[PDB]
C-alpha cells in the first residue's frame, strides 16, 4: 500500500496487528487476467473399444 | 481308417478337371457318365434321397450342411405348385474356381445331376444360374445341354424313366452377392441381387413363390457317382462327418497352382506339398493360408503344419472349409493389405440392403486402409474387433460374417505386425 511509515505504523497500533502483512486490496498476487489456453481431459467413457452403453 | 489324403485316381469322381478328354456326349459316356441312369430314376425319389444321405455328402458351397436332408426337405406332397432345383454357378468367392473346371470340362455330369437331383426332390425343371462373365462355360454347358435333349436323356421321358424334367441355363450379370442362394433366386426372377430374410425358406417358398432347393455344382454333379458307385463308397473317403472327394482349389503362392480333387480331410501341409510344389521358398517361408476362400479367417504357418482339410477340424482350427479355395501366402506378403483387399472386394460386392452389412463393411475397408497406411492408434484394434463382432449375426445375408471373419482372423493372428505398422507409421511423422 502507499502509506508512509508513520502512517503504517499508527494503523497496526490501532487495529493492535500487522494490516500491511494480510492487506485486504489486492494488487499485485491476483492472477494474470489472460491466462495460457487449456486442455480438459477427458471423461472414463472416452474409450473406443469395451464401452458399451448397456455396462455404464 | 485312420490317415487320409492319398486319392486313387480310380475313385475320382471328376475324370476329366483339366480337359484333356472329349467334354461332349460322346466323352462323357466312355468316362462312366449317363449309364444306368433310367434305373436310377426308376428307383425313387426315397432311395435317392437315401443314398446321398448315406454318403455323407455335405454342401460343397460353402455352408456345409448336410446334403441329404437338405434335399430331402423338398420330398413333400405337391400342394399344387411347381418344384424346382437352382444349381449355383455364380462362384464369386475369391479362390474358388472349381465350379468353373465342372461347368467347362465336364459338363454332362452337371447335367446328370441335375436330373438326378431333380427326381429326388421332385422338381419340375432346373435353372442353372451360370456366372455373366464365364460365357464360354456357358455355351459349353448349352451345348451339352443341347446334346442331352437330343439323345432324350432329359426332357420329356428324360432317359425313358417317364420323368418330365428340363434344365435351363441364366447367365449372371456380375454381382457377387448373387451367389447367395436366396440372392440368386432373386435374380432369378429378375430382381435385384438382394438375399431374402429366412424364414420362409426355399424348400417352402422360393423361385417364383414356389418350393425350391439351391446347390453347388460340385453337391450336383457329384449326385450321380454317389447313387451309381454307391453311398458307402462316398462315405469310404475322409474322416466321420467329413466324408467325401472334394475339389480344391490352390492359389497364392504356390510353385504350381492349380486345382485337384482330393480326399477330404487331407492334411493342409501334404495337399500345398504335393500337388502344388509347396510354398515359393519353401514351407519355412509361409506366412499364413486361408484355407476356404475369402470369408473363411487365416491361420498362420503353426495351424497350417498339422491340420486336416475338412469342415470340423477346420472349424476347431477358428476358421473354415468353405470353397475349400487354398490361398497361399509367404512371408513377403503383406498380410494387412491382402486383407485390406479381401475387405475391399466386400465393399464392392455388397448388396447393401441390410445396416450392418453396408455400414460396417465400408467402415472397415476405411480402417482397414488406415491400418495399411498405419493411419492409425493401437486402440481401434479393439474397436474394429467389435464393428465385425456387431456386423457378423447381425446380417441378413452371410456376407457379413463373410466379411467380418478375415478381419477377426487378421485381428486373431497377427496383431503384433498392425501394432509394430502403427508405430512406424507415428515414429515417421
Ligand atoms: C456372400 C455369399 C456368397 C456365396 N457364394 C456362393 C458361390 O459362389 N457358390 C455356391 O455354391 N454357394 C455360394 N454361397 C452359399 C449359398 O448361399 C448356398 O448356401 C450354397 O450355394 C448352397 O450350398 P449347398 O447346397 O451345396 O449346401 C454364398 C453365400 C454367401 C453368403
Amino acid at each position: 500500500a502507499s502509506a508512509t511509515r508513520v502512517i503504517q505504523l499508527l494503523r497496526n497500533w490501532a487495529s493492535g496487528r500487522d494490516l500491511q502483512a494480510k492487506l485486504q486490496l489486492r494488487y499485485q498476487e491476483i492472477s494474470k487476467r489472460t491466462q495460457p489456453p487449456p486442455k480438459l481431459p477427458v471423461g472414463p467413457s472416452h474409450k473406443l473399444s469395451n464401452n458399451y452403453y448397456c455396462t455404464r | 481308417k485312420t490317415s487320409f489324403g492319398s486319392l486313387k485316381d480310380e475313385d475320382r469322381i471328376f475324370t476329366n478337371l483339366y480337359g484333356r478328354h472329349d467334354w461332349r456326349l460322346k466323352g462323357a459316356q466312355s468316362r462312366g457318365d449317363w449309364y444306368k441312369t433310367k434305373e436310377i430314376l426308376l428307383k425313387g425319389p426315397d432311395w435317392i434321397l437315401g443314398e446321398v444321405k448315406t454318403s455323407g455328402l455335405r454342401g460343397r458351397g460353402g455352408a456345409g450342411f448336410p446334403t441329404g436332408l437338405k434335399w430331402s426337405f423338398m420330398n413333400k406332397p405337391s400342394d399344387g405348385r411347381p418344384k424346382y432345383l437352382v444349381v449355383n454357378a455364380d462362384e464369386g468367392e475369391p479362390g474358388t474356381c472349381k465350379d468353373r473346371e465342372i461347368i467347362r470340362h465336364d459338363p454332362h455330369k452337371l447335367v446328370e445331376g441335375c436330373l438326378v437331383g431333380g427326381r429326388a426332390m421332385g422338381a419340375r425343371a432346373a435353372y442353372i444360374y451360370i456366372r455373366g462373365e464365364f460365357y464360354n462355360e456357358a455355351s459349353n454347358l448349352q451345348v451339352a445341354i443341347r446334346e442331352a435333349y437330343e439323345a432324350g436323356l432329359i426332357g420329356k421321358n428324360a432317359c425313358g424313366s417317364g420323368y418330365d424334367f428340363d434344365v435351363f441355363v441364366v447367365r449372371g450379370a456380375g454381382a457377387y452377392i448373387c451367389g447367395e442362394e436366396t440372392a440368386l433366386i432373386e435374380s432369378i426372377e429378375g430382381k435385384q441381387g438382394k438375399p431374402r430374410l429366412k424364414p420362409p425358406f426355399p424348400a417352402d417358398v422360393g423361385v417364383f413363390g414356389c418350393p425350391t432347393t439351391v446347390a453347388n455344382v460340385e453337391t450336383v454333379a457329384v449326385s450321380p457317382t454317389i447313387c451309381r458307385r454307391g453311398g458307402a463308397w462316398f462315405a469310404s473317403f475322409g474322416r466321420e462327418r467329413n466324408s467325401g472327394t472334394k475339389l480344391f482349389n490352390i492359389s497364392g503362392h504356390v510353385n504350381h497352382p492349380c486345382t485337384v480333387e482330393e480326399e477330404m480331410s487331407v492334411p493342409l501341409k501334404e495337399l500345398i506339398e504335393k500337388h502344388a510344389g509347396g510354398v515359393i521358398g519353401g514351407w519355412d517361408n509361409l506366412l499364413a493360408v486361408i484355407p476356404g476362400g475369402s470369408s473363411t479367417p487365416l491361420i498362420p504357418k503353426s495351424v497350417c503344419e498339422t491340420v486336416l482339410m475338412d469342415f470340423d477340424a477346420l472349424v476347431q482350427a477358428q476358421t473354415g472349409l468353405g470353397t475349400a479355395a487354398v490361398i497361399v501366402m509367404d512371408r513377403s506378403t503383406d498380410i494387412v493389405k491382402a486383407i485390406a483387399r479381401l475387405i475391399e472386394f466386400y465393399k464392392h460386392e455388397s448388396c447393401g440392403q441390410c445396416t450392418p452389412c453396408r455400414e460396417g463393411v465400408d467402415w472397415m475397408n476405411k480402417v482397414m486402409a488406415r491400418f495399411v497406411k498405419g493411419d492409425a492408434r493401437p486402440a481401434e484394434i479393439d474397436s474394429l474387433w467389435e464393428i465385425s463382432k456387431q456386423i457378423e449375426g447381425h446380417t441378413i445375408c452371410a456376407l457379413g460374417d463373410g466379411a467380418a471373419w478375415p478381419v477377426q482372423g487378421l485381428i486373431r493372428h497377427f496383431r503384433p505386425e498392425l501394432e509394430e505398422r502403427m508405430q512406424q507409421f507415428a515414429l515417421q511423422h
